């Protein structure tokens, strides 16, 4: 019985590193936080469209 | 991988992005009376 239980933990481990990378919430967040590094960028551009054409 | 290539490029954009006593100096005097006539 003992046995048992811990191959069942092991292999719930094993399944959660597979699929840290998608599904972790600490990986997740860095993702999110490039992208809204590149979105603020982008707005900044797009304000000054003008000026950056007359260049 | 996109936005890990695109970094040098954003640097370069963001750089962008972001009583009237006259003396009136010798040369040009010299060049006044020079041409006076013109």
């Amino acid at each position: 019985a003992e046995i048992n239980q811990k191959s069942l933990e092991l292999e719930l481990l094993r399944l959660e590193k597979e699929t840290a990378d998608i599904t972790h919430p600490l990986y997740l967040g860095q993702k999110h936080q490039a992208l809204q590094a590149m979105n603020s960028h982008l707005e900044a551009v797009l304000r000054e469209k003008r000026s950056l054409r007359q260049r | 991988q996109m936005l890990k290539e695109m970094e040098k490029e954003v640097d370069v954009v963001d750089a962008v992005v972001r009583n009237a006593t006259l003396n009136i100096p010798n040369l040009l005097i010299s060049r006044i009376e020079s041409e006076m006539h013109r």
